[PDB]
């Protein structure tokens, strides 16, 4: 559809490549005995390889000359075009999870520093704290934002250090 | 204060009360160094002068039968001849381009010369209008908020114009005649999942 | 002390004095989203529209679907609803959809200013005259004046109950409508249809028995 | 690499330069299907310079043994 | 259009905008002894001059190409 | 010598935002490259090397000498 | 005091006693401010005024067999021509649309600038009428209890047609025929069910 590319479920080049796979799979399945070990992990392999082929053509992919799916990034065309679970839905899944760690880590951070010993409870890591924020990092978005908002995510210039310049 | 752009909120200090137009809105704060907001001051009056000479002339134009602002330049583009109320005009595009270019640099010149004047006086108002004080104020607010209001007519004609291919007037023809079924949200340009 | 949990700790920015003038504190913040004070006030606000809304819309959804049940109406399924309503109107959705960004924004920013700054709406020459009545009341969220035009909310003596009673009824409604989309889902079939095949088999009718709830077992 | 070497291509991450693609097609390049600029015989990009550089360029543009905007993948 | 047409009115215009219109503004702008009362040095009519004669030369062109 | 053109100190002196973005702007800049011919070689070392590259590119892409593009390794 | 629209409540204390039509009505506190009743004031009166002008023709024109007050600009919708009293008014929409335009907004300018005169005099009060304040008290409170009730009854008209489409006239009589079978109950809109 975009950039010229074919729909998986229309090219041809993918469906070689599915015959080309389970052929190189079952030139192996004949060498052993229908109920051996080696023959029932070899019919699983081609079991999982028919349901990718399936599971890709049918999640919409679109395929290169080459045969092979292509991810679409743009998010204007990928939302108009049935295109997001490859590359945008993904990245506000990774975002909520990068940023859960990041705030944890923070958090745990700014906690254990007004302690005695700040410098044992980074190698020493205090458990009990440590599961609490990682629990309570759900949401960390919402906090994110309302410590943007109240100027407490930032240090203040004139206490942090920096060289001669 | 003319009035407030959001009701409840604070007006911005650098904006003075005395301000023709003044309703608060500086929500980006570009006028907060003075000599700038002095030349905002003089653009806005200048652009709302040439809007409101545009949109006068844009609808005219139209409702006099001669086409709309947009194809009246296209006999350049089309080897014709210009045309002014129907009057053929003996000039072409070379003759147009000079005597306009001779004509703006002289006058745009002068008033660049005389500095900020917004309000020139004497021999642009000859009727004597802004002679007082008093009738001064309310005539600056009517003529900044017609500027302003000209200026985003002439806005909606071109952004109209270029989603939809019609003429003001044709457009407000095909919103009165199917209002729910002939607007921005309908054009197929303005919000593309619409 | 009302708790969510008995014998857990209940967060102290609940326990202060002003988080307990908050109808529906039950001590209810495992997260701690409202530690912040000035957070916990536009998370107040953001509850009660959601509330209001939601009892609204569920409303608009159960009652007219029991009544079409009954036979009084024949109302679509509210997931076909939309569909039904365009396919004959004087309008196209997108275009009706940018009317309601318009009037609903217009009341939303003057709401949103009523939080920024309270009783800021009542600026006197803003709205013909109408700004008066603009102006809330001192407890933000409960605009009152034309917004409670029998007077209910004049009666000190009731004013807590009826709170609380638009907090958990906001609530459950709320509840409701999330069990509305995932019933949806997970049956093909409309609230009052699953409700229906509950109480027909409740021991083999359920979220258990839907073959997508519970993958596992 | 682990895709190749466990031989299953079709598993392989290929994200398409559709941003560089869509500057080509405003180039003139249609291979991609954009249809915008002088990549559009509608355009008034493509009409304004028919008569000048353009044909040449479209040419140029379009055939695929030059090195001229040469096609583009994952 | 006259090539003689063009230039020579082309020359006059940039010269009088420059001699009655931004004569001012560029001493200011700059912050040969002409007699001339507005001091319009020889330079002066150069600089101007020279733009007359590419803004002639480019309508010519461009009017040679036939629009 | 002729009392037309632009003096390059009053250029940069007059360059500066009025929010003060920029702080001083570009003031002292003039004596500051006229005074360093190290910042003077590291302007003409950064604009011919970027000059270098686009000549790379663009001799491959827009062949300018005769059956050059068929002399592979040329 | 005119009376209690609700006996055995209290008359809100920013109602005037003097105020014409003072029935102690102000349930939601919209009159509570001295600028709002003051304007509220003034927008009642011309309402009353407005429609008691309206209900007279919306009915002289079906009782004269000139049609309902609905159909009456259809003539401009379709190809129509406009008449009056069955003499024909030679007027396009157009035509009238401006003629209204200016003349409502010559007088509406002058009632506005004026600020907020609600019982002007002399060419607004020939034969004399409200010369002595006695008389006026009660001719100011005729005149704001019809026109609220012009006001209630235009907007009858309005909701009758929007349920049976049909003119005010025609409904009395379809009413007086058959009250049992014909009234709001009975019309499949404003009662549902049924
Ligand atoms: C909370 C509001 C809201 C919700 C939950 C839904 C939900 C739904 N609408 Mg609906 N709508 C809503 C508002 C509106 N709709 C419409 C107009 C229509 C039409 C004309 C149609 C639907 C349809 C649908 C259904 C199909 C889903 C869809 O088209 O994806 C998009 C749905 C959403 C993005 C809703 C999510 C909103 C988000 C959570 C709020 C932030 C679906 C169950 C279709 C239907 O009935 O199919 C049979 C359909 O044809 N809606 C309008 C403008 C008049 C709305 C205005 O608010
Ligand atoms: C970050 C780099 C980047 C780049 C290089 C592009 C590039 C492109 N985007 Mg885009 N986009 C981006 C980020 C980017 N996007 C992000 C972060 C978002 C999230 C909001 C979007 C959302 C978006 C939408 C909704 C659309 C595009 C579209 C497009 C294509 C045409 C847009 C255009 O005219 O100019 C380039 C655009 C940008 C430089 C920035 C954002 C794109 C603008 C805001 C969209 C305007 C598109 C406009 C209607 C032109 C297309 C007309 C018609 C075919 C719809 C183009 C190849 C359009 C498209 O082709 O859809 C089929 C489309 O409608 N993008
Ligand atoms: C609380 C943990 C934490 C947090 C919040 C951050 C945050 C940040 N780091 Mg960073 N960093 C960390 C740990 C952390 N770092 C560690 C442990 C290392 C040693 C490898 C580094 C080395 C590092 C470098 C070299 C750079 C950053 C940079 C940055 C900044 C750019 C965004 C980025 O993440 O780049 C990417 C950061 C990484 C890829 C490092 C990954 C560290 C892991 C994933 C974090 C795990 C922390 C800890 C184990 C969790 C404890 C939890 C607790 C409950 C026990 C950003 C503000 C970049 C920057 O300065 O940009 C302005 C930069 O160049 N970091
Ligand atoms: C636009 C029409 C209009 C306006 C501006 C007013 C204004 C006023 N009325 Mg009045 N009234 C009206 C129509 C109107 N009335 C009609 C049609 C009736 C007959 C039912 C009455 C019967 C009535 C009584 C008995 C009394 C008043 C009184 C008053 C004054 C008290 C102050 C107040 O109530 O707040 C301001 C009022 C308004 C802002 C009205 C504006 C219109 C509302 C607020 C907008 C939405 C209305 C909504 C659509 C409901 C309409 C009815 C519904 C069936 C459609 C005030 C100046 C009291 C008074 O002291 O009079 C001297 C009083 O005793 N009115
Ligand atoms: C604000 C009050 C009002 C308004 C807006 C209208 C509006 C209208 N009337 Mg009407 N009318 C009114 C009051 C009003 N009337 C009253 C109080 C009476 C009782 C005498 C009538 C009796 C009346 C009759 C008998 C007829 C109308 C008709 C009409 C329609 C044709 C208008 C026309 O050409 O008139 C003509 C305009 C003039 C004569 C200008 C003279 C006005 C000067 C100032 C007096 C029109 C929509 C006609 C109709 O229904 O169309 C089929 C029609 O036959 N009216
Ligand atoms: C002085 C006020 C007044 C008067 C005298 C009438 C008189 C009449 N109305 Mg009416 N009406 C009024 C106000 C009034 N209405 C108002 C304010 C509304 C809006 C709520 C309506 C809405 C209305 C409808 C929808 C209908 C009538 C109808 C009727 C007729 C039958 C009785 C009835 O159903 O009344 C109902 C009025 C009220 C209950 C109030 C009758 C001649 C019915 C009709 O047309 O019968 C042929 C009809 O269906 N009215
Ligand atoms: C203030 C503020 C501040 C804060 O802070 C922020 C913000 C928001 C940013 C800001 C805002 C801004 C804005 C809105 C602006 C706008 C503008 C415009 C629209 C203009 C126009 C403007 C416009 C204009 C002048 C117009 C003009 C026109 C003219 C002359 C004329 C024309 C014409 C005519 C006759 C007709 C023909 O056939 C054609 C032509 C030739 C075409
Ligand atoms: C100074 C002087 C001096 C002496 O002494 C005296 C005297 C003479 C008086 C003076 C002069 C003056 C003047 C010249 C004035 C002018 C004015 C104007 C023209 C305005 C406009 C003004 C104008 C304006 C506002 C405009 C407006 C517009 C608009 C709203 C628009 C609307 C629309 C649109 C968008 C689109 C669609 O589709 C259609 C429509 C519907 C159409
Ligand atoms: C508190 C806390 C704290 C800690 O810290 C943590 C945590 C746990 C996280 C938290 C929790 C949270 C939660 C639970 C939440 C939930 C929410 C919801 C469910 C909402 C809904 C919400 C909901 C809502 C609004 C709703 C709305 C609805 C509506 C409008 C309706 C509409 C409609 C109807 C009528 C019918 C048609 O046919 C259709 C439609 C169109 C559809
Ligand atoms: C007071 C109060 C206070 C407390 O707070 C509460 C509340 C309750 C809120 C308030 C209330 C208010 C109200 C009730 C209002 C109502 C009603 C109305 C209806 C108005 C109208 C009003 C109405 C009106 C003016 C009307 C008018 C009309 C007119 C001029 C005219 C018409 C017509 C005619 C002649 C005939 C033709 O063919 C057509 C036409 C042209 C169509
Ligand atoms: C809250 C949080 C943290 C973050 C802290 C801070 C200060 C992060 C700083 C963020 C800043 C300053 C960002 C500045 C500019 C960012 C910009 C301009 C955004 C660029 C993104 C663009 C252009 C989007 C690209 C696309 C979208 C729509 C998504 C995908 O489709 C992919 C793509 C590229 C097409 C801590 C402490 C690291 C800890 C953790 C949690
Ligand atoms: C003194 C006086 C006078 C005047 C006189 C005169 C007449 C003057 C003029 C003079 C002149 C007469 C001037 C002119 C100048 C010109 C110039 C100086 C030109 C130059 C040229 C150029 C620079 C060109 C270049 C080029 C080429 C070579 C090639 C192509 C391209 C181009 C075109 C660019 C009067 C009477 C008023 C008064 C009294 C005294």
């Amino acid at each position: 559809d975009i950039a010229g590319l074919t729909p998986c479920s229309e090219s041809k080049a993918y469906a070689k490549l599915e015959k080309k796979e389970l052929k190189t799979l079952e030139k192996r399945l004949k060498q052993y005995e229908a109920d051996s070990a080696p023959a029932v992990a070899l019919k699983a392999t081609m079991e999982r390889t028919k349901a990718r082929f399936a599971n890709y053509a049918k999640a919409g992919l679109l395929c290169g000359n080459d045969g092979l799916p292509h991810l679409i990034a743009d998010p204007g065309l990928a939302l108009k075009y049935g295109h997001a679970g490859e590359v945008f839905i993904p990245t506000f899944g990774f975002l909520y999870v990068a940023g859960y760690i990041g705030y944890v880590g923070r958090q745990y951070l700014i906690a254990v520093k007004g302690e005695a010993k700040p410098t044992d409870k980074e190698i020493i890591i205090d458990v009990p704290l440590a599961t609490k924020l990682a629990w309570q990092g759900a949401g960390w978005p919402l906090a994110a934002v309302q410590e943007l908002q109240r100027g407490t995510l930032l240090e203040k210039e004139e206490n942090i250090t920096v060289s001669p310049r | 204060k003319a009035g407030n752009w959001l009701p409840g909120s604070d007006a911005p200090a650098w904006l003075p009360d005395d301000l023709p137009g003044n309703y608060g809105f500086d929500p980006l704060s570009l006028g907060k160094e003075p000599a700038s907001l002095k030349r905002f001051t003089e653009s806005e009056v200048i652009h709302g002068r040439w809007a409101m000479l545009g949109v006068a002339g844009s609808l005219a134009v139209e409702l006099l039968g001669y086409g709309n602002w947009y194809d009246a330049p296209l006999w350049a583009v089309n080897g014709g001849k210009a045309t002014w109320f129907g009057i053929e005009v003996p000039f072409d595009l070379n003759a147009l381009l000079a005597f306009e270019f001779v004509a703006m640099a002289a006058a745009e010149g002068q008033r660049g010369d005389a500095g900020g004047v917004v309000y020139p006086g004497g021999a642009f108002d000859p009727l004597g209008f802004a002679k007082d004080s008093s009738k001064s104020g309310e005539l600056k607010l009517k003529e900044i908020k017609n500027g302003r209001l000209a200026m985003v007519a002439f806005l909606g004609f071109v952004a109209q114009h270029a989603a939809t291919g019609k003429g003001p007037i044709a457009a407000l023809g095909e919103h009165l005649a199917n209002p729910w079924g002939a607007n921005f949200a309908t054009n197929g340009i303005s919000v593309p999942f619409f | 002390r009302q708790s969510w949990l008995p014998g857990s700790q209940i967060p102290a920015h609940l326990d202060t004095p002003a988080a307990q003038a908050l109808a529906g504190n039950f001590g209810f913040d495992p997260l701690g989203l409202g530690k912040d004070p000035v957070a916990l006030r536009w998370y107040q606000q953001a509850e009660l529209i959601h509330c209001r809304t939601a009892m609204a819309g569920v409303a608009g959804i159960l009652i007219p679907g029991l009544l079409t049940k009954a036979g009084a109406l024949n109302v679509p399924e509210w997931y076909d609803a939309g569909k039904v309503a365009i396919e004959n109107s004087f309008a196209p959705w997108g275009s009706l959809l940018a009317v309601q960004l318009f009037l609903c924004g217009f009341v939303e920013a003057k709401r949103w200013q009523d939080i920024r700054k309270p009783g800021s709406q009542g600026e006197p020459g803003s709205f013909l005259g109408f700004e008066a009545s603009l102006k809330g009341t001192s407890e933000l969220g409960y605009p009152g004046g034309p917004f409670d035009p029998l007077g209910l909310s004049k009666e000190a003596d009731k004013w807590a109950d009826w709170k609380l009673k638009e907090v958990k009824n906001g609530r459950l409604a709320m509840l409701a409508f999330l069990g509305f989309v995932a019933q949806k889902y997970a049956t093909g079939a409309g609230p009052v249809d699953n409700l229906a095949a509950h109480l027909k088999d409740p021991w083999h009718v359920n979220y258990a028995t839907n073959g997508v709830s519970l993958p596992f077992l | 690499d682990v895709m190749q070497a466990f031989g299953t291509p079709e598993k392989q991450i290929l994200i398409e330069p559709v941003f560089a693609q869509w500057i080509q097609a405003a180039h003139g390049k249609a291979l991609y299907g954009f249809d915008f600029l002088l990549s559009s015989k509608t355009s008034a990009a493509f009409a304004n310079g028919q008569s000048l550089w353009l044909p040449g360029w479209l040419d140029a543009i379009n055939n695929n043994q030059n090195s001229l905007f040469l096609t583009i993948g994952p | 259009l006259d090539p003689q047409i063009v230039i020579s009115g082309s020359t006059a215009a940039f010269l009088a905008i420059g001699r009655f219109v931004f004569l001012g503004y560029q001493r200011r702008e700059a912050n040969f002894a002409t007699n001339d009362p507005a001091g319009f040095n020889i330079i002066d009519v150069a600089g101007w001059g020279a733009l007359g004669h590419a803004v002639g030369f480019a309508v010519l062109a461009i009017n040679s190409l036939q629009g | 010598n002729f009392g037309i053109g632009h003096r390059m100190q009053a250029i940069l002196e007059a360059h500066t935002p009025p929010s003060g973005s920029l702080g001083a702007g570009h003031k002292g800049l003039f004596d500051t490259v006229n005074n360093s011919l190290h910042f003077q070689l590291g302007l003409a070392l950064a604009s011919v090397g970027t000059i270098t590259s686009l000549v790379a590119q663009h001799m491959y892409s827009l062949p300018p000498y005769a059956f050059q593009a068929i002399d592979f390794t040329t």
